[PDB]
């Protein structure tokens, strides 16, 4: 039902989280359509320990790396 | 399996699943009844006694 | 593998205005 990376739970914003074994994706409910989880697609609400049957996950950041690496 | 078994073959789900479906349906998010699914889960089984 | 694509750019928000200032 959800996914807490820090500290926070993050809910997705239509769809589904589905893990295929080793991963996590988000899919639209009536098609198979996998995505990795960045954080455009989820809303956080809430802290870590108020839902039931939460999950260990990090979710994708888009701008971290693109603007860490020409930064620098 | 929610309404899936109306259109075509059923589709299992978990109950809390389908309730945040139901929920987000009529306007209102995901993130309230993972909260006060306790408080819910009381009120519908006082109205159904 | 879509039929009637065409051709042009999108414009990113982000890039000139992280570009300009990174200078
Ligand atoms: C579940 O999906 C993940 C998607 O990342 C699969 O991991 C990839 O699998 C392919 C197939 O050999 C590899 O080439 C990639 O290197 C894998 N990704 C990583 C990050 O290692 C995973 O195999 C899928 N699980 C199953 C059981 O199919
Ligand atoms: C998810 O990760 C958090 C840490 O970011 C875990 O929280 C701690 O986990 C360790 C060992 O798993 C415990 O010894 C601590 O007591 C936990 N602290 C808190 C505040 O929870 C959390 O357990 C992880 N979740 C799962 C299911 O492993
Ligand atoms: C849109 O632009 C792409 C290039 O980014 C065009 O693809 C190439 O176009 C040249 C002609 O300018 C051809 O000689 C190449 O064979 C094309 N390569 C591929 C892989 O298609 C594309 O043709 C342009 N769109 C249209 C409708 O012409």
């Amino acid at each position: 039902p959800a996914i807490c990376h820090d500290g926070k739970a993050h809910f997705p914003r239509e769809g589904v989280f589905v893990s295929n074994g080793t991963h996590w994706f988000v899919t639209q409910r009536n098609f198979y359509e996998p995505q990795i989880i960045t954080t455009d697609n989820t809303f956080v609400s809430g802290n870590c320990d108020v839902v039931i049957g939460i999950v260990n996950n990090t979710v994708y950041d888009p701008l971290q790396p693109e603007l860490d690496s020409f930064k620098e | 399996s929610g309404w899936t078994f109306g259109a075509g073959p059923a589709l299992q789900i978990p109950f809390p699943m389908q309730m945040a479906y139901r929920f987000n349906g009529i306007g209102v998010t995901q993130n309230v009844l993972y909260e006060n699914q306790k408080l819910i889960a009381n009120q519908f089984n006082s109205a159904i006694g």
